[PDB]
RNA sequence: ACGGAGGGGUACCACCAGACGUGGAGUCUGCGGCUCAAUCUGACCCAACGCGCGCACCUCACCAGGCCCGGACGCGCGGAGGACCGACAGCCGGGCGCGCUUUCGCGAUCGCGCGGGCGGUGGUGCAUGGCCGCUCCCAGCCCGUGGCGCGAGCCGUCUGC
RNA sequence: AGGUCUGUGAUGCCCUCAGACGCCCUGGGCCGCACGCGCGCUACACUGGCGGGGCCAGCCGGCGCCCGCGAGGACGCGCGGAGCCCCCGCCGUGGCCGGGACCGCGGGCUGGAACGCCCCCGCGCACCAGGAAUGUCUUGUAGGCGCCCGCCCCCACCGCG
């Protein structure tokens, strides 16, 4: 499907070139660089999960933790939040 | 007068460290657990990193030619950017283990995975602690230790706080989970300390004649 | 699930090592 | 020889960081630097339930990080590039108090 | 799982240079920033996420590595075994040792 | 433990004296029922019902349909006289060399049978740990010596202020 | 035997395990409506509605110029606080200028994609203080008024303050 073509004015309407406003959350570079390979993952969405917990279900984006709430109490004392007042 | 996007680099180049703290501290209580790993702490320098390590023995994971620590630096270097060489780490001793919970747990669950006794275990543990110097020690078991119906058992000896800012200074608390053939057995410790540092507790007082 | 089919002594394309040739469509080995 | 400094303070107890503080003041008398400009109270908050699941009365847990900051940036002509360092070692290195420096 | 034979030698090497791995638990397709090679494609590539967790997956049911996970991230650690093996395949002889076994410093 | 038994005390989740409301209309939201291919579920007096931290995709479990093995590791067999895997063109297919008609490519990274894994928002919360709620917006609980009882138990730990 | 195996490389025993409950893609649903109720929001107007003007908060906090009624947009730089209330006037007891649900053209934003959200003109549902029943409250309290964060590509009648 290398040689296929269409009529320009078919062509001029194709979309914006500034790319996507959806890139994965990558908190590190650890995570990457940016046949099935056409289509396996081309939903690019957003993907923001708990770093300790990997759980897509009520992370804490505040001040960039990236950390559910139940895998938070157990480790604020380490972190250094503190239970007072 | 002034600009709060700024001071925000170095509050973020604070709170990023932080982090890095705890996930080692897991790692360390899940790797060196034969050498008796009580807690880390870490000096941010600019120059490099240094790590203090609170182990029973550090000779142990201090390695023949250092060879298991080396190893050791080199792996962090990796998951946090870091050069390696620039990631030191200095281990320490602890010498008054009774007044650590940590390590008389660790110790406690590795005489129940021999399936030893669980009063036995835990009244040794308790004397070690009295031994070391203790005004107090409770120890606790919790899960299938019999027949399918579950039912937990305290052991302890002298008078323990559990009220008040105080306990977040002379108390010491530590917790595990074993996992064991019927299913997970739950334990977890407390000693009680109040001469700690030379810390006085309040409603105290002392009078001479 | 195509099936391939049995590979022989095509290089006998010259009668005696000529080098012709280091088939429907004028296609290149792979793309075109 | 003279390029108007500043000295950075972080923290998170105030024990320390008002610790920290006399040494290096009391090392610094003679190059010419002066006291802090303790600065506002920077109050991390995150309420949470206290809870796994949603169970019972509705309780929650009230979280917070204080960060304490110190700012001494009043060496500049008083001390040089090599200087610096002079102040910066015999103070007593306290494991978790990043100081950062910047002309 | 048509690894080529350069990912392997490049892992490898990285492996014995620092005897260590501390890998992330992914599977969507991305690069590793870490290891390169410069083979075919004709300068120094990153390797897919995919192939190297099938690699590691290898070493460690052989015994070769050991795993330690934790939060997010795989850290292997290869044994004498293993250096007496990654020994056989980079051409190297007995003398030549790690890097690590020397002083950081 | 209970008493439509007695005697002392206590609290706006009890009342007196008052205030502001709800239940009445329209609407936001959750909950049972009805519907659908599916309308995924948990929780039912206080101690379930804007609660399990904002559902166009993901989240997501459910409904109708489609690629991939990402089958680690050991034994027997086969395999480069070729193990396994991709593609131009045209149809059918929502679309993809998914599949169909030929014909080119890559090369042991293995394939088949036997053992054995990994994984799973699949079930059991009446098998469990941990964490919460409630009893409890309370004021109570136990130790050593001694004494009373065959004993279960009692005194200490108060029929006063 | 309160809730949580649907938070987790926390987990025992069963069942799924190559036409897969594994993982990935395309659409749809979780919002569907004769009906019963739980937490809230808006109102029933003169102790008021509309128009113009003056003016003060705190958790904390980003602005200039030009287009466009407005919502918003194009450029370029680091700089910054509201409602009630007070004053002058119009209305003048009429389901009326109270109330703004419902619906019909149109202009924009988000995003790969509106079913989502704003602005303009027009239309203008019930509703005249709400029965049996019932909730909360003692000083900067009740009540009234507005302002920031959480989740969030857009969206607060929600919740923490």
């Amino acid at each position: 499907r290398n040689l296929g073509s269409c009529g320009a004015e078919d062509l001029d309407s194709r979309v914006h070139p500034s790319t996507i406003f959806w890139p994965t959350e990558a908190d590190n570079i650890n995570l990457a660089s940016g046949m099935r390979e056409t289509e396996f993952c081309t939903h690019i969405a957003h993907k923001r999960e708990c770093r300790i917990c990997g759980n897509y279900n009520s992370v804490y984006r505040k001040y960039g933790l990236f950390i559910c709430r139940r895998c938070f109490k157990e480790n604020a004392g380490k972190i250094g939040f503190v239970k007072l007042h | 007068i002034v600009r709060r996007d700024e001071e925000n680099v170095y509050y973020s180049k604070y709170l990023n460290d932080c982090i890095m703290e705890a996930e080692l501290h897991e790692f360390f209580s899940r790797e060196l657990v034969d050498a008796g790993y009580a807690s880390c702490s870490l000096c941010r320098t600019i120059d490099s990193i240094c790590v203090i390590i609170q182990c029973a023995e550090p000779e142990v994971v201090m390695g023949d030619n250092h060879y298991r620590l080396h190893k050791i630096e080199y792996l962090l270097a990796g998951r946090f950017m870091c050069d390696p060489k620039n990631f030191n780490i200095w281990v320490d001793k602890i010498i008054k283990r009774g007044l650590s919970a940590e390590i008389m747990v660790d110790n406690l669950r590795a005489k129940l995975e021999e399936a030893m006794p669980i009063r036995r275990a835990a009244y040794s543990i308790i004397r070690t602690a009295m031994r070391a110097g203790a005004a107090g020690c409770e120890v606790i078991v919790a899960g299938k230790l019999r027949a399918q119906r579950a039912r937990a058992n305290k052991f302890k000896e002298g008078c323990l706080i559990s009220t008040g800012h105080p306990k977040r200074i002379f108390l010491a608390e530590a917790t595990r989970h074993i996992k064991m053939r019927q299913g997970v057995i739950g334990v977890k410790v407390r000693i009680y300390n109040p001469n700690i540092r030379g810390a006085v507790m309040p409603d105290k007082i002392e009078i001479g004649a | 699930e195509p099936k391939k089919v049995r590979l022989a002594c095509l290089k006998y394309y010259t009668i005696k090592g000529d080098t012709a040739e280091p088939a429907r469509h004028a296609d290149r080995c792979h793309c075109g | 020889m003279h390029q108007k400094y500043t000295i950075i303070v972080v923290g998170k107890d105030l024990k320390l960081v008002e610790r920290y503080v006399k040494s290096i003041v009391k090392e610094g008398r003679a190059f010419g630097i002066s006291g802090p400009c303790r600065a506002p109270v920077r109050r991390l908050t995150i309420t949470t339930r206290k809870s796994p699941c949603g169970e019972g009365t509705n309780t929650w847990h009230r979280f917070e990080l204080r960060m304490y900051k110190r700012t001494f940036w009043v060496t500049c002509g008083g001390n040089d590039i090599s200087t610096i360092l002079s102040k910066t070692v015999v103070i007593p290195g306290i494991q978790v108090t990043v100081e950062v420096e910047e002309p | 799982v048509h690894i080529p034979k350069a990912v392997y030698k490049a892992v490898y090497a990285h492996l014995y240079e620092n005897a260590s791995l501390a890998l992330k638990e992914y599977w969507r397709v991305g690069n590793v920033p870490g290891i390169t090679y410069v083979d075919e494609n004709g300068k120094l590539c990153n390797p897919t996420y995919l192939h190297v967790n099938c690699i590691m997956q290898s070493l460690e049911s052989r015994g070769v590595v050991k795993d330690t996970f934790a939060w997010r991230h795989h850290y292997y650690l290869l044994t004498e075994k293993g250096e007496q093996f990654i020994r056989k395949e980079l051409d190297l002889t007995d003398d030549v040792l790690p890097t690590p076994y020397s002083k950081p410093s």
